[PDB]
């Protein structure tokens, strides 16, 4: 006499808890994760270009400690930096460090070019026995370890104009030695000075006499300082002891490079985003991998994971 | 849900029915019967992907970041580098956390709302043939083989055909 | 609301509703009376203590923030302190006001959803022994004692019982 | 013959007023309000370990400003600073002061160890009526001013390793006498240096003779330095003039300690957020007393309402 | 949308409504007509303009700004003021997509449901006197000149008055 | 014998695509525009009150460059620099220039005060054709170039209270001369220190000699500082040699001013918002021409265009 006819809707046996706006906990048929919480610890080597340090600070391949003249003229999107490097040269400080390490790193090449400087009057090409290169005594390549010739020191005042269309990054330095004979015996003057200008600007540094803990043989140190050019700007060192001169000047681009402090090894694979954990996928929007990243990278959040529902409330019974 | 159907007054849900995402059920002369109703089944899956699309539009790209760990104690600007991170942090937490709760909560009334849209089309496909029993099944006042069921789930059911017979088993 | 019954086809509320949020008034033979619904009122009291207590969820906890408040012009590094906290409290105000005109429209939403949902599961309940007035209010077309009217309200009444009744009183 | 049913909801005569997506004023039935914006006035001393500084600065407690060293070896959650706090001793300032002030803070302890310091060559435990400690001349309890002997300021060339496994916080100091006279007179050099050294760092400074406003009887200044010493790094102090010596580390700890500004009187009570207005409740989301908080805290919001609706929508009448 | 009117159970819209948002065509004895209904309308434009007044209310006043453009290399803190302000834009215009997203799936929601709301109710008028045809239109089963028609559409339509030809004529 | 009754809603043939959350783009009858995107080009001069610095950037105005002389005593809202600007005074740089140039845009005025310095012993208002004014050799009209008289560069220490109530902002400066030569025929002594101090603080610069590239002439250099004096508190200047001292003090306040760059024209109009490509309406929540704003300005995002629907669903067919 009739039939009956009945509306219905799927389910399974075991769906997945989510969050809603009333419930911390409500069952529906499926959803996907939204947190990428898992790396394959290794760094993809493309497509961006990976720089791996391996013993070397980028401070260390930018001045020229011998272990680390390899990376001459590299270039990089991300430079990475190991745990276990090491300066193996003459013992230095850099104030601003971490400033100097960023423009590097976001200018992304140690392109450098060599300039015609003439010293006159002083001895050329100082090494030591704290910085080999080779066998014999030595420095970094990019800097020049200027003394005495003969009895005098005369007073260095040299320039070097800017007629390029880029910004020239000079890499300078200032010598503390330990001793006032070390002073005199290098620098014939009690007391050395070291200016460097441009046109809109100025640092006049006055070396500091006295011993430091020793560090590969040495109690006396190096400052390193910088100082950049732009087109049209000149550039002139006077100095009347002490100076560590420049050989020349990095090229500065802009552009997307950056460093990064990592332990992970790098792999043959393809990844957009790195972490220092290793890379990770960027196809969920979230991450809690680290915090620390390079690239087109999922936003970091402190949840672990994050369920988005993809089907119905599941009701089994 | 806001509309009643899921985890309502439809009891459960049919582990079953795996073709589809909301379906019929029947009991006729010629013995029981189901099918995924496809359109129904479409409207939700397009919607969630689209939901799913756009969540995972426009979430990347960054190259200069500031530094996040530090390996001397600084003070003054370390501590805003520090402060600048943890309160971006904590407002992407918040904005996930968000996101995925108001989403949520709109996918389970959406589903809801398909099976409560096919409930009524069917309802009004049957006119005063049928009788809603209350639980989503009708019952069907006249003879209703296996054609004209597929009548009735493919939108070409002629209520005129059978009113006769329905209202005089009806009243 | 988006369902049309709170402030809606039911025109008004009950002051005189006080031991529960939905629930059913009645004329029959016996008298009038008044009866609170349980399930409805506890689920729409269970759906917003939900969202009261994912609101009140665990709140930040930090120890050491930066300075917020300074006695000297100093400049740069001050204007970006000041700059960062102005910032941040400018994006939780809006998500604060955010956050509570979502949560209101959709508890309006869900209380009216739930007022509709009750009087569709009494429409079923009736079937053809009872046509919808319009305001809230079935007309029931047979004898319908406080026993009946209770059998309604707790979901156990029997539309065969009284169809041919029903039936005879609707059309004839 | 027949009967009527009728469904309903409740209503009360008057409700709360609420905003939403729509609407910026509708009335539901019930509300409950999402900031908090009212203090008792007082700073709870439970849970936290609420240090008041009184009369007394963190950097002076941290120096030893006699009337501070009630503060030596203390430790804190929370330091409090009162605006009455005033300095007692040898007229000082510290560049980069909200930074030692900050570090100083977050270590949560002014934990010191003596050390054994030889300084070969000069005259200790210098002292100022400036600083007096009890009815005579003193001087900061962590600082060691060293001056000629007999007639003669050698070379300082002294040395500390650090063996232990945790950081150590050297304060420092260089004086500024305000006359070459003073400069002689106390150290024979006519132009001190003081050199303070790690293996990765290093910093000279130089005095500058000279008067500063006249504070306590003084127009000569002593400036405060600091140097972190990590495990295995050693300290190297070199000078040869105007050296304020260090007797000590303070031990470098991490953790959830942070100083506040506040006047609020601290009572016996039980709060976890503390605010420079005294102690709000933590229960609802959203706070508008101070955008300074210390603990688990509301967050703050420039709102000094918003109520959350908690019934339906409140309609009494047509 | 959620309710199933607007593009569901209505076909589609009429481009020859142009003096309201809803309203009623009929077709009786007296011939064919269209009107429309005011207080629908009216609705959906207040809560529309509600919602855009809400989103244009307190927005705007400054409070001091730091730098946002560099003329030279500086390191640390350029860094941090660059990505400062990166990471403020970045939740800007989080917000503003978001905040569009939801506004315009819930303008779309209301509309649809002011649509059904209409519909239910012009159907509980009509007691029996009419048949819901499952497209947005009541068959109703007694002669309706046109003062009757108006009287459906300024809710004073007496069904009763009607019923018992209505009845006839449906069964 | 019947009838029958439709409900409906309208439809245009097209409308507009909005998003949503489940949809990139679906059609709506019609949307308003969320995103200002454009400018007229111009500043406003009003209600706000606009200082163009035509050849003056702020800085060079504080001092007193010549060209800038017409600056003195100046206030503004929103001071606007020009790309086109330059120096033509004596050269000089600003440690920490931003924060200074921040500080002095941010206080809205360049009232200055003259105080009377006493400066016992030297030669005043020393000038340069670095710097001319007029024809003839000048200096910047806010300081004061000391030098030797006679044969004497006594030691200078003078002192100025501030007796006020409000605090004061003094601009001084260090000269670095580019020879030994120099130095001794301007300042006899050898090596020049200029020490400026409060009760509370202290600055002392050293002089710096050596050789500079030319500008304007010249190859030394003057550095500029700042000190701000507290009501109580005294200002103190001590040196002895190559200070470049402060003629008075600019006047502090505290407010909504500010200072931006651009090239856009200044015109007779009226815009509470203002951007470096010139004004902008504010009736918008959000905008996208400047993330650079002065004013109650919509919030700057990355989107071009977000289009709100003011009406329903479009479907004008099946
Ligand atoms: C100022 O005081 C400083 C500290 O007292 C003086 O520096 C110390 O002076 C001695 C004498 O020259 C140096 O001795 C050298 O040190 C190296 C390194 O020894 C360490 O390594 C070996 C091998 O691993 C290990 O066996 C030792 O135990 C040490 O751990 C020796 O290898 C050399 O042969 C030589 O003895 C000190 O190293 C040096 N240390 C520091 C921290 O300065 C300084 O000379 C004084 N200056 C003046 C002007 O008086
Ligand atoms: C140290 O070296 C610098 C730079 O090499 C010397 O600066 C140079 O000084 C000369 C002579 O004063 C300047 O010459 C001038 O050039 C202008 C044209 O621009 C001319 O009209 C003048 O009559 C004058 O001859 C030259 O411009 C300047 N160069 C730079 C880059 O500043 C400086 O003289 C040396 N120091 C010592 C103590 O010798
Ligand atoms: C008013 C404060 O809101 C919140 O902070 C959060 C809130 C409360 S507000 C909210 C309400 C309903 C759904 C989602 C969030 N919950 C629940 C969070 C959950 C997680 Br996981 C989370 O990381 C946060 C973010 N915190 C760490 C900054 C919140
Ligand atoms: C596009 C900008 O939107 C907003 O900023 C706000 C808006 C408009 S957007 C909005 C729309 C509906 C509900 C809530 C916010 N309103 C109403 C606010 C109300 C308060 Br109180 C408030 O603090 C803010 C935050 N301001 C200070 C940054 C807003
Ligand atoms: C999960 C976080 O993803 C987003 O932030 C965005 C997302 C995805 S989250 C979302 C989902 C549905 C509706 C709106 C936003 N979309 C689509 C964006 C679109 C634009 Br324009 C945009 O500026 C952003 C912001 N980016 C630049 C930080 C987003
Ligand atoms: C649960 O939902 C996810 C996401 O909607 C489904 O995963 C998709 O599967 C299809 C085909 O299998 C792929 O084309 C998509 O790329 C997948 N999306 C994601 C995000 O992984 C999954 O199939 C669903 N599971 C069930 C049982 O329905
Ligand atoms: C390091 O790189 C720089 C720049 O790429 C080299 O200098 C350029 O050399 C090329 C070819 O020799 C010339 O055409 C360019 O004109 C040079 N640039 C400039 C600015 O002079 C430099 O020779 C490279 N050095 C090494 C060792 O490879
Ligand atoms: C990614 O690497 C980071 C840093 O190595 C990990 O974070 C540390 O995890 C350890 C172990 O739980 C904790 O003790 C440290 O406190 C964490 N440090 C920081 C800075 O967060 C992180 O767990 C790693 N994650 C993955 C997925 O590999
Ligand atoms: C809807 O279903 C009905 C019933 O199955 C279809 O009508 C029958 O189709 C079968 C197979 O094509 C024929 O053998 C019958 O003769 C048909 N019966 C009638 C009365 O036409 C109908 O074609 C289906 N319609 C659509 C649009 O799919
Ligand atoms: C908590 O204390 C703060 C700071 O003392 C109060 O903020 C001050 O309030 C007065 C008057 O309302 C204003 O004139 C000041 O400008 C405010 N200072 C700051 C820094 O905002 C705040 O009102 C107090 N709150 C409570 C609830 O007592
Ligand atoms: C407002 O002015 C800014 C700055 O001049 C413009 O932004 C620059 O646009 C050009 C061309 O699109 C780019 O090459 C620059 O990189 C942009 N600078 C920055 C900082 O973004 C902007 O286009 C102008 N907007 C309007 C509406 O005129
Ligand atoms: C429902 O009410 C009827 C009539 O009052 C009563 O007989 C029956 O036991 C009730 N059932 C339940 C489950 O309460
Ligand atoms: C409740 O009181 C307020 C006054 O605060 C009034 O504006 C509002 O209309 C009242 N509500 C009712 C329902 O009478
Ligand atoms: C209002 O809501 C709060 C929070 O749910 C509740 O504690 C309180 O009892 C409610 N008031 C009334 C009158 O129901
Ligand atoms: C201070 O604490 C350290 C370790 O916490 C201890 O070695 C030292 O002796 C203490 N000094 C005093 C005076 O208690
Ligand atoms: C409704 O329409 C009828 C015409 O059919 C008219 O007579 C009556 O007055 C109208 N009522 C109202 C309230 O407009
Ligand atoms: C579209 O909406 C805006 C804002 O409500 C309104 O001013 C405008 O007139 C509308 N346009 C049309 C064609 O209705
Ligand atoms: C600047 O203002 C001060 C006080 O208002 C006044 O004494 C001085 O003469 C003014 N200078 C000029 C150049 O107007």
């Amino acid at each position: 006499p009739g039939a009956t006819l009945c509306l219905g809707h799927h389910a399974v046996p075991n769906g997945t808890l989510v969050k809603t706006i009333t419930d911390d906990q409500i069952e529906v048929t499926n959803a996907t994760e939204l947190v990428q919480s898992s790396s394959t610890g290794k760094i993809c080597n493309n497509p961006h270009r990976i720089l791996d340090g391996i013993d070397c600070t980028l401070i260390d391949a930018l001045l020229g400690d011998p272990h680390c003249d390899v990376f001459q003229n590299e270039t990089w999107d991300l430079f990475v930096e190991r745990s276990k490097a090491f300066s193996n040269c003459y013992p230095y400080d850099v104030p601003d460090y971490a400033s100097l390490r960023s423009l590097v790193a976001s200018s992304g090449t140690l392109e450098f070019i060599t300039e015609g400087f003439t010293w006159t009057g002083v001895t050329q090409n100082g090494g030591s026995n704290a910085c080999k290169r080779g066998p014999g005594s030595g420095f970094f390549s990019r800097l020049n370890w200027l003394t005495k010739s003969g009895s005098t020191y005369p007073v260095l005042n040299v320039t070097m104009p800017n007629n390029d269309n880029f910004d020239k990054l000079y890499i300078w330095g200032v010598h503390h030695p330990s001793t006032n004979q070390e002073q005199t015996s290098l620098y014939v003057q009690a007391s050395g000075r070291v200016t460097v200008s441009t046109r809109r600007s100025q640092q006049t540094i006055i070396p500091n006499i006295g011993s430091r803990p020793w560090v590969r043989g040495l109690s006396s140190r190096i400052s390193i300082y910088w100082t950049i050019v732009k087109p049209g700007d000149v550039l002139v060192i006077n100095s009347n002891g002490n100076l560590i001169a420049p050989r020349g000047y990095f090229k500065m681009r802009t552009g997307k490079s950056s460093i990064m402090r990592s332990d992970a090894p790098i792999d043959t694979c393809i990844s957009e985003c790195i972490t220092p954990n290793g890379s990770i996928p960027n196809d969920k929007p979230f991450q809690n991998v680290n915090k620390i990243t390079y690239g087109a990278c999922p936003k970091y959040v402190k949840q672990n994971t994050l369920k988005l529902a993809t089907g119905m409330r599941n009701v089994p019974e | 849900g806001l509309f009643g159907a899921i985890a309502g007054f439809i009891e459960n849900g049919w582990e079953g029915m795996i073709d589809g995402w909301y379906g019929f059920r029947h009991q006729n002369s010629e013995g029981t019967g189901q099918a995924a109703d496809l359109k129904s089944t479409q409207a939700a899956i397009d919607q969630i992907n689209g939901k799913l699309n756009r969540v995972i539009e426009k979430t990347n790209e960054k190259f200069h970041q500031i530094e996040k760990e530090f390996s001397e104690v600084e003070g003054r600007i370390q501590d805003l580098e520090k402060y600048v991170e943890d309160t971006k942090i904590d407002l992407w937490s918040y904005n996930a956390e968000l996101l995925v709760a108001l989403e949520n909560q709109h996918t389970i009334d959406l589903t809801d709302s398909e099976m409560n849209k096919l409930f009524e089309k069917t309802g009004r496909q049957l006119r005063e043939n049928a009788e809603d029993m209350g639980n989503g099944c009708f019952k069907i006042y006249h003879k209703c083989d296996n054609a004209c069921i597929e009548s009735i789930r493919n939108g070409t059911y002629d209520h005129d055909v059978y009113r006769d017979e329905a209202l005089n088993n009806r009243f």
